[PDB]
């Protein structure tokens, strides 16, 4: 009995954290979209400033030392954006560590008690709450989802080099893809299925 | 006397701000011109004219800055009757920067009205927006000088 | 010739963060006591024998007689809170250093030295180097620590003093490894 109350408290103590953290994840993600768009734009500009020569065009000719004095501005105005992205990704990293720690706490409590609780008592659904087993399963699935998403985000974002001006001009699509490939809103449906707290 | 210097400072500030605002409007204009042109692969003239008007507002800004520079140099000379040179060289850096900038803007208007391949057009729109003749130390510089006074 | 405290938490984002990096934070009496010129470079010296220049700045609200130093700065000089320092309003001449020697942080294989040099320049503008000191770039989020071996001024004034010559960095300056 008391063990079942232990894991029950653990579970409906862990969930609200998952809810709020998901909200934070979401908001932090939404900031990244326009930033990335603007970065694609700067990439496009800087792309279309090597296709000239600037030594042979009538007007600009009277302007020595321009091509450089331009680039060395576009790059700064890009680098600032990219550091903003870095900040967002730091937010993401914070949230994955939070969730992972909490989920591991839950499993550890369970493993601490799962010898004096027949798995049949673990595995039986009630009228207002899914099966404990299914709850732990969903927790584990949330943790794995967050981890994979974060890490794929990073190994996309840290492969940006001024110098591959083609790849840098495809970010806004590869990103969106990396988002539209997990299962549709896991945390959303899990949160619902557990809304009736227990 | 130094009150004139403080006025020079605050005027520098407001002047740069007005500059940026005008540059924003003008960038909008030039965007419209590029798009209208490229849609045509005899009425854009009104656009080109009001862009020129933007340039004239710019020019007024430039001449006000030049007057400020001259006054500062004069106060320097007056104190040379027998730090303040700081202020003169500050305003001189600012002036030379913005003046070359204005020249570049004039050339980009000139060339932009009728351009060939689009890549020139993007490079020109850029050269307008990023105004690549302001090392941005200006801001620091201005603040650095501004805080020497109120 | 004053004491050192830690950097403050009153960042004034009226300047770009790039310059927020290279700075020291003082008080009003500090300015009007040792005759310091706002926005004009200033030399710091440790009793150990470290000399390093920075850009002074008085911050609104500060205990006078102290130098609020940056963490990276506090390491690069190697002094902690409560320690003393020797500050000097830089009065000598300055110049655009022509070419400067480099020492890699990790001495690993390499990264793209051209883009590397670009990143160093575009992020170290308006900074005065002195031999044996070190740099701090951010090559896409991860930091390095480049050391300066030798310096060549525009007039061949090679190096291996508060009234002397010193040299900053600019796009024309080139680098050697």
């Amino acid at each position: 009995d008391r063990p079942l109350l232990a894991v029950q408290e653990a579970l409906k103590k862990c969930f609200p954290v998952v809810e709020e953290q998901q909200g934070l994840w979401q908001s932090a993600l939404r900031d990244c979209q326009p930033l990335l768009s603007s970065l694609s734009n700067l990439a496009e500009q800087l792309q279309a400033a090597q296709n000239l020569r600037f030594e042979d065009v009538p007007a600009l000719r009277a302007f020595p030392d321009l091509k450089e004095r331009l680039r060395r501005k576009q790059l700064v105005a890009g680098d600032i954006v990219l550091d903003k992205l870095g900040e967002r990704l730091a937010i993401l990293l914070k949230v994955r560590d939070m969730v992972s720690s909490h989920v591991e706490r839950v499993f550890q409590i369970y493993e601490q008690h799962a010898d004096t609780v027949g798995i049949d008592a673990v595995l039986q659904p009630s009228a207002v709450s899914p099966s404990v087993a299914d709850m732990l399963e969903w927790l584990q699935d949330i943790e794995r989802h967050y981890r994979k998403s974060y890490l794929k985000r990073k190994y996309l974002l840290s492969s940006i080099q001024w110098g591959d001006l083609a790849n840098i001009q495809a970010l806004p699509k590869a990103w969106d893809r990396i988002s539209k490939d997990e299962h549709q809103d896991l945390v959303q449906d899990i949160l619902l299925n557990v809304s009736f707290f227990l | 006397s130094a009150r004139k210097i403080k006025d020079n400072a605050a005027d520098w500030h407001n002047l740069i701000l007005k500059w940026e605002t005008l540059n924003d409007a003008g960038f909008t204009t030039a965007n419209n011109i590029a798009n209208l042109k490229i849609s045509l692969l005899e009425e854009l003239e009104k656009l080109c004219e009001e862009l020129q008007a933007t340039l004239d507002g710019l020019t007024k800004i430039q001449v006000k800055m030049e007057k400020l520079s001259s006054t500062t140099k004069g106060i320097c000379e007056l104190e040379n009757y027998h730090p303040t040179t700081h202020f003169y060289e500050v305003s001189h850096k600012l002036l030379e920067m913005y003046r070359k900038e204005l020249l570049l803007k004039r050339t980009v208007a000139k060339e932009l009205a009728h351009t060939g391949d689009p890549d020139l057009t993007l490079s020109y729109l850029s050269m307008w927006l990023h105004q690549p003749y302001v090392e941005s130390d200006s801001r620091l510089h201005l603040e650095s000088m501004l805080l020497e006074t109120g | 010739t004053l004491t050192v405290t830690n950097l403050l938490e009153k960042v004034d984002d009226k300047i770009p963060k790039t310059f927020q990096n290279s700075l020291i934070h003082l008080g009003l009496n500090t300015m009007k006591s040792a005759n310091i010129c706002i926005g004009r470079p200033v030399l710091l010296t440790s009793l150990n024998g470290k000399q390093e220049v920075y850009t002074a700045w008085p911050m609104a609200g500060f205990p006078g007689g102290k130098v609020g130093l940056s963490e990276m700065a506090q390491k690069n000089v190697g002094v902690r809170p409560g320690d003393a320092i020797q500050v000097q309003p830089l009065v000598g001449a300055v110049l655009q250093a022509e070419e400067m020697d480099v020492a890699l942080s990790d001495k690993d294989m390499e990264i793209n030295e051209e883009e590397l040099t670009g990143c160093i320049l575009r992020k170290l503008d308006g900074k005065i180097v002195l031999p044996g000191n070190f740099l701090y770039c951010t090559f896409y989020g991860r930091p390095y620590k480049l050391q300066v071996l030798r310096v060549k001024g525009a007039d061949g004034m090679i190096l291996g003093c508060n009234t002397d010559t010193f040299y900053f960095i600019s796009s024309t300056t080139r680098v050697n490894f």
